[PDB]
């Protein structure tokens, strides 16, 4: 039985990041633009989109 | 000794992470469930949470647990710490981030604890199944029967070669650091920590301040404040923002590793056997779905396999 | 194949080169929530069992 | 603005602390454009 | 993000329907909606006790303290 | 729920003690349908709770050493919205229109 | 009226053959699969798929 | 009665795995498993507290009481 390991997402505020290939089995990486995440302390990012 | 099992866990702290159901609605729960391991046979499941059990800010104590209360880490005695899937689970043992519970089948896994008048719970959708050992689908470990090898999560905390990585915490966004003060946004820096601030008012200003800083912007909404405090590390939870650079700081051993164990499997009632010319007649009266298999001892096995659920 | 017996294959239980063939696909995080949702074909080993 | 900052054509001043860090801190972008 | 005038935004940064801005329920964990509010008046048919609680006049001096304080049954009032 | 003879308070509860109306603080007010239900909110006669599927609906509360409960036969079913018969609200997925009892 | 989150079943493996579409479906929960032709006869198909 | 060579017999008479003979958990109800244990030392890189605790050096006099009595932050240390 496999286990799915999911590292902490990189939340880049007021900017953009790019995924890179890595030597991991079935590695997946995707950049979701236009996020406005909230944490316990409120809005994480300043820019709306 | 007990402290030898917490040498690495003392360097980690609890954290608040997204929980799909904090009672009636989604919230950032201090008891957020990260993973549910439920592949053991006799319904043993290991639940990984964001809360720390068995540690206090002052040291190790299995009677105490530690959880985040906002930016401040709170340490309290374990009070009504419970695990529920479809009915209350018996707790076997607990360790930093990990709870070992004896749960019946269910569609959900609920973990929660009490802190005086407050109640912190986290319910996640996870099919927990009871996996009987052997050829009988018993629904609860029987009192007596045939002892068979089985897979169980051991109740021992000791390191058995399984580890998880703990990383430097990412930016902890917390707007309570900003105050209008004299109509002029002030950044309050907790002692020993650094506060990253980002203001995009007409006077765009950003940077890392170690001490109370008065910015040019007049409205809290114009600024964001993130607490940078690396004294204690956190598991690289998929629900926490990653920090900058190489955030890897160490390894935390996985308690209650899966091990081979001996489980008591049910023993179906002895069949009634009647004999006829070249024919064997069996009257089967099972208690639970019991597998019956037969084969000829000749050149053609002609195997038969069927589950007997009723007489 | 994904969801089949051989979905996860390793030359030995302690090897450092793991073959994994699952339709692991990252989904967009829900609005305002910091999390890494994903969909994946259920383990073909559990199915086989 | 003092020598510790660079004034953008938009009128905001780029502090040396963030003269180049991926995100533009002024409407002119004189920070990330000058990386 | 910043929300349309149809929604109120709490100091926490999250938005709440404007109809929920002040209705006695803290709709955002920070409680910014209910933290600012004002009380409304009551009809002339209702008496107001010392704590400001309104009660119908038919309940005044009826022998039952129908409000936090006993003003509705206080001898000074009846 | 939320009312007392002395006024309004969401922490207080009122019930009849024979001919006399008694008002007490809500103490372990619970809803159970084959498993404990999370309470959403309460108002007057009405209690809003999130209950898993079950054959019965049990409601009760404590008043010091006394326990008042009421169990009625009522099939409570989980009705997943959409084309998949999920048994519990997922952490993530497709957001579909659904019918809910508002907590307000 | 409110918004509820519904699961998304795993995307099936799609194999193509001459005038034939082969789907390998591995659902988590009983999932409804429906198909229809775009021609004059829809010949619709409707089945709940619970197992691979 | 005698246990296997790789086992420890608690005073209750029940055999326990020798690996469990001394650790944080009392594996036999009588508790005699851990009664005779001996306390471990800690690396010199960790500030040993007055009451016998041991915390990393980087936490010493950091402004937060890490020992159960605050020895690391008491004026005696800094
Ligand atoms: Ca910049
Ligand atoms: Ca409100
Ligand atoms: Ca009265
Ligand atoms: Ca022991
Ligand atoms: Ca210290």
């Amino acid at each position: 039985k496999y286990k799915t390991k999911v590292p902490s997402p990189v939340v880049k505020c007021c900017g953009a990041t790019q995924c890179t290939s890595k030597p991991h089995p079935d590695y997946q990486c995707q950049v979701f633009s236009g996020v406005y995440p909230f944490m316990y302390g409120g809005a994480y990012c300043f820019c709306d989109t | 000794d007990l402290d030898t099992h917490f040498t690495q866990y003392k360097l980690a702290r609890p954290y608040i992470a997204d929980c799909p159901n904090c009672g009636h609605s989604r919230c950032d729960s201090p008891i957020a469930i990260e993973e549910v391991r439920g592949d053991a046979h006799a319904g043993v499941i290991r639940i990984q949470t964001s809360a720390m059990f068995g540690l206090k800010t002052d040291g190790v104590d299995l009677a105490y647990m530690s959880f985040m209360n906002g930016k401040t880490q709170k340490s309290i005695k374990i009070d009504n710490l419970h695990v529920r899937t479809s009915a209350p689970c018996s707790l076997v043992s607990h360790h930093g981030y990990y709870i070992l519970a004896q749960c019946p089948p269910g569609d959900t896994v609920t973990v929660g604890f009490h802190d005086g008048p407050n109640r912190h719970t986290c319910t996640v959708a996870h099919k927990v199944e009871f996996r009987p050992v052997g050829r009988e689908k018993y629904r609860h470990p029987p009192e007596h029967g045939v002892e068979l090898p089985c897979n169980r999560y051991t109740h021992k905390r000791a390191d058995q070669g399984h580890y998880v990585e703990m990383h430097q915490p990412g930016l902890v966004a917390d707007h309570s650091l900003l105050s209008i003060h004299s109509a002029k946004v002030k950044i309050t820096v907790p002692s020993g920590a650094q506060v990253k601030y980002y203001c995009k008012c007409p006077d765009v200003r950003k940077g890392i301040t170690s001490s109370d800083h008065t910015t040019t912007c007049t409205d809290v909404k114009q600024c964001r404040a993130y607490l940078i405090d690396n004294k204690k590390w956190v598991y690289n939870s998929g629900r926490l923002p990653r920090g900058e650079g190489d955030t890897f700081k160490g390894k935390l051993h996985v308690p209650f590793v899966p091990v081979k164990a001996k489980c008591i499997a049910t023993l179906a009632p002895e069949p009634l056997v009647e004999h006829k010319h070249r024919t064997l007649i069996l009257h089967l009266h099972p208690d639970h779905p019991t597998l019956l298999t037969t084969r000829s001892l000749g050149s053609d096995a002609n195997p038969t396999r069927q589950w007997i659920e009723r007489p | 194949k994904a969801g089949s017996f051989g979905d996860l294959q390793s030359r030995t239980s302690t090897s450092n080169d793991l073959y994994a063939n699952t339709n692991l696909k990252l989904q967009r995080p829900q609005a305002g929530i910091v999390h890494t949702p994903f969909t994946q074909v259920p383990s073909g080993f559990e199915r086989w069992k | 603005c003092p020598a510790s900052e660079i004034q953008c054509g938009s009128g905001e001043c780029i502090h040396k602390k963030w003269r180049c860090d991926g995100d533009p801190d002024c409407k002119d972008g004189s920070d990330e454009v000058n990386c | 993000a910043k929300c349309e005038p149809s929604q109120f935004q709490c100091t926490n940064g999250r938005c709440i329907t404007l109809l929920w801005k002040c209705d006695g329920d803290e709709d955002c964990v920070d409680g910014s909606d209910e933290k600012n509010c004002v009380k409304k008046t009551c009809a002339e048919s209702d008496f107001v006790c010392n704590n400001g609680q309104c009660v119908p006049s038919r309940w005044k001096c009826d022998g039952d303290p129908d409000c936090e304080d006993g003003s509705d049954e206080s001898p000074e009032q009846c």
